[PDB]
């Protein structure tokens, strides 16, 4: 009985940890996507600048 | 020879020879005189059962801890505990072994001086050294920086360290610890009908706290959930039957750590005294302390505390810094493992307070260079 | 005994899964660090071009 | 063999072998003893971190520059800095290499004599020569005339030279430089709420000054614009988060150069001491000096200074003369590049102060023919 209780508690702890880790990794992926979006926006602005500089 | 790494603590005395992985003998630090009369003759009844023997005869004893909050309030009982630890749990005479006690930060001087005087006069050790309980817990993690929150059973203290240079002006010692959580749990259990009063039943409430309580990730949501469903009610069998069912007392007992207003304490929780301890440090070592927050001590073993604390600090701290909380699985014995590592070092071998030095300067030697 | 074996197996799998998730989040955090370095460098270069052009 | 072109400076020590394009090792000249106690044993903690190592552990050090204003105020620390420069940043023993130090104009004699005595007795170099920091900056520009304004970090000096003949009566040395601008910026940042006090946070304020501040073309118009719009407020992230926003402190910090009344100094700005230095020269070489005004030194790297200075001098000077300000992109290392060029010359190879000459006349040899 003692061993079973220990195992059950371990399982609950690990499950909660996996839930937190999944949420955190999803949030960090969202942040990376946002920063990539900003980089792409300024890169397209610079590409337009280069297109005009082709006439420069 | 080998050194004895004793660690008085408050609630569990942990001891063992230097250089191992785990303490050899771990037993509660309680000394309980019998309280009833006693009619059987020749039963061989002693006058005081100490250590783990008094956790089996606790039905007819009055257990009383000799260490209240880090400080030692009853020197005769503490001497008895030390004598038991040396002679019966390790069976090594102290005349041939150096000792390395541990002491909480910001403790009264007289306590430390009396400790060294006892160790040198009564037990007559060759040399003893007293170390702060947080530096050892930092040793055990294998780091050299970081801010360690050592929430023991007597007192919770938070010592920040950088590059080996401790910051004495940023130590935040708070007296809420496991014992106050036991008392608060014993006080809120009365809301269902279970009354524990005797000093022996405090041990039963402690067992309930250890086996069932957990720290909620979000307090209000848990309070709302436990008040509607019944998926939290876990039952537990007393030492005589009559199982009990703990409802939302499960996460309300250890919540006191983050809201010390529950037991009437004014100060802020362990989630905000760490941030305050960091902010007192210099502006250039705050990133390293943020990234190397260390947990230790017994009371930090609640299931789900390493996430609640990280969430709270991330809420308080600036959004750019990375907050990481080191929670090794061997949290309970972290201080003693660090003590073993420190005692096993060659560079440390000349820092002991040798007996001839004590004979020349008296017990006040401990405050001197040999810290 | 059978129930103990089952619970121990599920807890061990949970531990392995949380280890995998922690490694994955480490990888993605490192990738975000690299992209943050990229944005820092590109903004620094744009500022350098700005100061060179304003200062000839 | 090759010569060592060291350049003590005040704020950044720049060194490297003669004949290259850029100094091999550039690192701040600060020596910082630890100030806290230190609890980890065996961590290998040294007693003084010098050079670029103390810019990474600056959170627990007390950095102190060994050179205040050109002159050297703490000879032991300067010796430590030189020892580090020779042995760890270049890894060449000084017993086999001539050295070419640099010194500001109008400095105390004892400083120069002690410098040569150290170089000949402690490090035991074969031969060393001391050169004025402005002639080298004129070498690097490839000119042979011109008036050079070498606004370093310690002291700003303005040496006019014509056809290779220096004019000793027209050197105007002013003690406002980058360090005073750092202190003034640190003093005006307090008007928004940001307080930097520790000697470690002076480095953070220096970084703010380097990355954000710029010299305004017209001061009153900028003061009026920054007080109405908000197109100037640039933000900056401290070493721990908590971004700060600098408003009209951006162009008010380096404006002190042209109005030294801001920090209470009486003298006129760098825009008017150049004109005064020119007017002390003879009437027939003023056109050439007007046309070949040279900028050097670190502090002249502010974005937009080569236009403000030209506008000011054109306002002061007669309307017919052409005012041209030479501002090479390699301004910071201009003195060292010039030093390398001078040390690489064949005609210069017999001007070194050979050791036997020092043995015969003592340290006072430096003031003699071997200047
Ligand atoms: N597994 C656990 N879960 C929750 N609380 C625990 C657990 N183990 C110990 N504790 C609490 O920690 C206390 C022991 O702390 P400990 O680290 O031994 O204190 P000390 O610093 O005096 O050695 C006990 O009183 C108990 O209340
Ligand atoms: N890019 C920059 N923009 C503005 N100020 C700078 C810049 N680089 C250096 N400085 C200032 O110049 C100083 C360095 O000057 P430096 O030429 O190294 O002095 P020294 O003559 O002693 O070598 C620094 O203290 C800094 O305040
Ligand atoms: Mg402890
Ligand atoms: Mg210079």
């Amino acid at each position: 009985s003692d061993k079973l209780k220990e195992a059950e508690t371990r399982a609950e702890f690990a499950e909660r940890s996996v839930t937190k880790l999944e949420k955190s990794i999803d949030d960090l992926e969202d942040e990376l996507y946002a920063q990539k979006l900003k980089y792409k926006a300024i890169s397209e602005e610079l590409d337009h600048a280069l297109n005009d500089m082709t006439s420069i | 020879t080998t050194a004895l790494v004793c660690d008085n603590g408050s609630g569990l005395v942990k001891a063992g020879f230097a250089g191992d992985d785990a303490p050899r003998a771990v037993f509660p630090s309680i000394v309980g005189r019998p309280r009833h009369q006693g009619v059987m003759v020749g039963m061989g009844q002693k006058d005081s059962y100490v250590g783990d023997e008094a956790q089996s005869k606790r039905g007819i004893l009055t257990l009383k801890y000799p260490i209240e909050h880090g400080i030692i309030t009853n020197w005769d009982d503490m001497e008895k505990i030390w004598h038991h630890t040396f002679y019966n749990e390790l069976r090594v005479a102290p005349e041939e072994h150096p000792t390395l006690l541990t002491e909480a930060p910001l403790n009264p001087k007289a306590n430390r001086e009396k400790m060294t005087q006892i160790m040198f006069e009564t037990f007559n050790v060759p040399a003893m050294y007293v170390a702060i309980q947080a530096v050892l817990s930092l040793y055990a993690s294998g780091r050299t920086t970081g801010i360690v929150l050592d929430s023991g059973d007597g007192v919770t203290h938070n010592v920040p360290i950088y590059e080996g240079y401790a910051l004495p002006h940023a130590i935040m010692r708070l007296d809420l610890a496991g014992r106050d959580l036991t008392d608060y749990l014993m006080k809120i259990l009365t809301e269902r009908g279970y009354s524990f009063v005797t000093t022996a039943e405090r041990e039963i409430v402690r067992d309930i706290k250890e086996k069932l309580c957990y720290v909620a990730l979000d307090f209000e949501n848990e309070m709302a959930t436990a008040a509607s469903s019944s998926s939290l009610e876990k039952s537990y069998e007393l030492p005589d039957g009559q199982v009990i069912t703990i409802g939302n007392e499960r996460f309300r007992c250890p919540e006191t750590l983050f809201q010390p207003s529950f037991i009437g304490m004014e100060s802020a929780g362990i989630h905000e005294t760490t941030y305050n301890s960091i902010m007192k440090c210099d502006i250039d070592i705050r990133k390293d302390l943020y990234a190397n927050n260390v947990l230790s001590g017994g009371t930090t073993m609640y299931p789900g505390i390493a996430d609640r604390m990280q969430k709270e600090i991330t809420a308080l701290a600036p959004s750019t810094m990375k907050i990481k909380i080191i929670a090794p699985p061997e949290r309970k014995y972290s201080v003693w493992i660090g003590g073993s590592i420190l005692a096993s070092l060659s560079t440390f071998q000349q820092m002991w307070i040798s007996k001839q030095e004590y004979d020349e300067a008296g017990p006040s030697i401990v405050h001197r260079k040999c810290f």
